[PDB]
């Protein structure tokens, strides 16, 4: 039961789903898909992150 | 060894189009 | 004010000339040019003693200030007068600002010290090392408007947090932050630096198995 | 080991948002555009301002600068552009300055983040720049409040 697959495909990409280790949160999850670079405003909740 | 994934290049590069971004999440 | 122009430049002349030049240019090797540093910039290099330098090394140190405030004053007003800048911020009576810089949100400042800060100057602003020769020091001895100018003007290997970067309610957050670490005692007794692992294990090496081990030779018996 | 000849306070640079160059026998330092911007780019047709400070290197003779030209547009100079014996001649009002001006009217557009080719020349020396644009002491404009996704 502890025993895992690192490399199963679980992620959602723009070609399929991946293994974790080769995705993040800049992986496209569809073409063209806009992905702002955000910052941390320091107030946790209200906004966290503005562009 | 060094990471045979990793070279300098000597190419210039231009200056990135404008992000349009296409619709559909 | 022409009075606090020319004595800025006058105390200017024969202590800053050597290494920035008589137009404010820089030497080359020696030192920057100072154009658009803003008043700013002279205020916490001034303030905090770091200027005049006195040699060249890794990094500068701060040290006893060689100017006083109306100096200090002068000189920032002069250096303004060559490009503008940044400023330091005053409050109703014209002074520089101290207590209305102390910003109301703490926990605000502590997620953004975290997140800017800690990496340089270490969880509760005790100082870190850097590369080499070089060092964010311990910043137990800044005043709020130290902190707001050091932000601002991002001195040395600091970097400059502007004031889009960084708006100024964020900024008052965070020297709240900074000073209330300061300022706040230890809890579980004697505070041993701030550090953490280091110096407890230094504290159970030289005292708790020193007192053990004097103990047991106290009890037991030699040879 | 750390102050010897090469040492890393002595050739630190200012932080400012400005560049240097060298024009010969002139210093120009924190060169730069002003531009407030709103969307991705400043239209052609607006008319931008150069900032920038020259200072005489020489002290014995006298300077003057003339002809500023960019592939951004065109350069017009207003004021005596000319540099004293061994003082300065400060172009432009910058952000906290409390007349040569520099006036860029755009035929390309700009952005800030980029850097722009301007060309100076004076009656003794002639250098290009890559100048930059510095939003100075303006605040952070307002970002539309995201809603809840
Ligand atoms: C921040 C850094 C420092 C932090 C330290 C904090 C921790 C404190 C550690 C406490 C040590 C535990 C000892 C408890 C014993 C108390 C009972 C007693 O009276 O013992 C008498 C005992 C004699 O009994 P014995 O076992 O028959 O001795 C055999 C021979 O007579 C003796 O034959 P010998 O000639 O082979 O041995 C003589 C030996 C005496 O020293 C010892 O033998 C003990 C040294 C312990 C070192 C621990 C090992 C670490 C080494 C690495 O000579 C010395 O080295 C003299 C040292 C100077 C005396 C201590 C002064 C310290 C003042 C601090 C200010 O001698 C001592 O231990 C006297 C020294 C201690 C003075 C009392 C201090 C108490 C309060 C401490 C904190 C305040
Ligand atoms: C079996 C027994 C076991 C139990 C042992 C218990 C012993 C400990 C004492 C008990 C605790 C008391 C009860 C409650 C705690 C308390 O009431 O506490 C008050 C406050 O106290 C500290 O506040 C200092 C000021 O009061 C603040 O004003 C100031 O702000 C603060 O500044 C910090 O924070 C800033 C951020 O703002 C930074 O800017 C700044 O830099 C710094 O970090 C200060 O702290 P700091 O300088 O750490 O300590 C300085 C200490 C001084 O050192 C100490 O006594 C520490 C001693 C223990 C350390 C042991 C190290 C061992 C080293 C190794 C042996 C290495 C050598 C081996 C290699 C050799 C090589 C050769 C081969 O002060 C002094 O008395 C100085 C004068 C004289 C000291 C003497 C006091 C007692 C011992 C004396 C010894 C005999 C002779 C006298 C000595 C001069 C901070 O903790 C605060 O949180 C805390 O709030
Ligand atoms: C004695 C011995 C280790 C023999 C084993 C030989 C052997 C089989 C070797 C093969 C294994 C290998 C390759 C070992 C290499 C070493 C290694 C990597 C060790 C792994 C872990 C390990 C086994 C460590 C044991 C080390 C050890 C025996 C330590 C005790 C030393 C002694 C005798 C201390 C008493 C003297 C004493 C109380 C002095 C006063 C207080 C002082 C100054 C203590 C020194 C001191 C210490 C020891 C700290 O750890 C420390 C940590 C953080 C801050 C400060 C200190 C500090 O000051
Ligand atoms: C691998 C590695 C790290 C290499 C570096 C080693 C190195 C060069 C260390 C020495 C650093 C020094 C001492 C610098 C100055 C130059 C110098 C004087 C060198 C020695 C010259 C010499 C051999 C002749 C004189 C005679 C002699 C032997 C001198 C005594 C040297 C002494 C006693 C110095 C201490 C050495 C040392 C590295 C100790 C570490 C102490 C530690 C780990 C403590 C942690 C600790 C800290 C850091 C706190 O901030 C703190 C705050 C509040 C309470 C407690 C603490 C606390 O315990
Ligand atoms: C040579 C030994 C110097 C003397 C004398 C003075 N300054 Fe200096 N300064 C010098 C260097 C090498 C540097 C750069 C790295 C550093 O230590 O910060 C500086 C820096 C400044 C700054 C900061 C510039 C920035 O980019 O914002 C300022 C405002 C400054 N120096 C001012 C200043 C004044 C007012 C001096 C006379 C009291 C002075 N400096 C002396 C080198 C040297
Ligand atoms: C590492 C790259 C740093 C980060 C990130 C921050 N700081 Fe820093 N700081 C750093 C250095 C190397 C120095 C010394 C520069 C000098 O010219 O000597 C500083 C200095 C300060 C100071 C002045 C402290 C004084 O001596 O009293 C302050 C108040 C300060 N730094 C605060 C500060 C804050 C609030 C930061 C988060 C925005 C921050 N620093 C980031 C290195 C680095
Ligand atoms: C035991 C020490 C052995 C030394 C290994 C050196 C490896 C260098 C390779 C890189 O590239
Ligand atoms: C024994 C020392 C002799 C060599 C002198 C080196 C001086 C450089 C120190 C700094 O850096």
């Amino acid at each position: 039961g502890l025993i895992k697959n690192p490399w199963k495909p679980v992620v959602p990409t723009a070609e399929g789903k991946k293994a974790v280790l080769w995705t993040s949160g800049w992986t496209p999850r569809f073409k063209g898909e806009t992905i702002y670079l955000a910052r941390a405003t320091g107030r946790p909740g209200e906004s966290p992150f503005v562009k | 060894c060094s990471p045979p994934g990793e070279t300098a290049s000597s190419e210039p590069g231009t200056t990135p189009a404008i992000w349009t971004g296409s619709p559909s999440p | 004010q022409s009075a606090l122009l020319r004595t800025g430049k006058q105390l200017f002349e024969t202590s800053c000339v050597s290494c920035h030049g008589a137009n404010l240019q820089g030497v080359p090797d020696r030192g920057p040019s100072l154009i658009g540093t803003g008043e700013a910039a002279v205020y916490f290099q001034v303030s905090t003693g770091r200027m005049p330098a006195m040699r060249g090394e890794a990094q500068a140190p701060s040290k006893p200030p060689h100017f006083d405030e109306s100096q200090i004053d002068a000189l920032g007003a002069y250096v303004q007068a060559n490009g503008g800048g940044p400023t330091v911020p005053r409050d109703d009576h014209g002074a520089v600002a101290q207590e209305s810089l102390i910003g109301g949100d703490v926990a605000r400042g502590g997620d953004l010290f975290r997140l800017n800060c800690a990496s340089c100057h270490n969880f509760t602003g005790k100082g870190g090392a850097l590369s080499s020769g070089k060092y964010a020091p311990d910043l137990g001895d800044a005043n709020p408007a130290q902190i707001y100018t050091a932000m601002l003007t991002g001195p040395q290997n600091m970097p400059k947090f502007s004031d889009r970067q960084l708006t100024p309610d964020e900024k008052r957050d965070i020297v709240a932050y900074v000073r209330e670490s300061a300022e706040t005692p230890s809890y579980g007794g004697y505070g041993l630096g701030g550090f953490g692992p280091a110096p407890e294990g230094m504290a159970m090496w030289i005292i708790g198995m020193v007192a053990a081990i004097g103990v047991a030779m106290w009890i037991g018996s030699r040879a | 080991c750390s102050a010897g000849q090469i040492s890393q306070t002595t050739t630190q640079e200012p932080a400012v948002n400005g560049v240097n160059a060298q024009a010969g026998q002139v210093s120009l330092r924190n060169v730069h555009l002003r531009a407030p911007q709103q969307t991705d780019y400043v239209e052609p047709g607006t008319t931008v301002e150069l900032l920038f400070v020259a200072a005489n290197d020489s002290t014995e003779g006298s300077n003057k600068l003339k002809s500023i030209t960019s592939d951004v547009g065109e350069v017009t100079l207003t004021g005596d552009s000319t540099v004293p014996a061994d003082g300065v001649l400060i172009v432009g009002e910058p952000d906290g300055q409390i007349a040569v001006t520099a006036e860029v009217e755009l035929t390309k557009p700009i952005t800030n983040g980029l850097l722009y080719d301007f060309t100076f020349t004076f009656e003794d020396g002639e250098t290009t720049v890559a100048v930059p644009i510095s939003a100075g002491e303006q605040p952070r404009r307002p970002v539309p409040p995201a809603g809840p996704g």
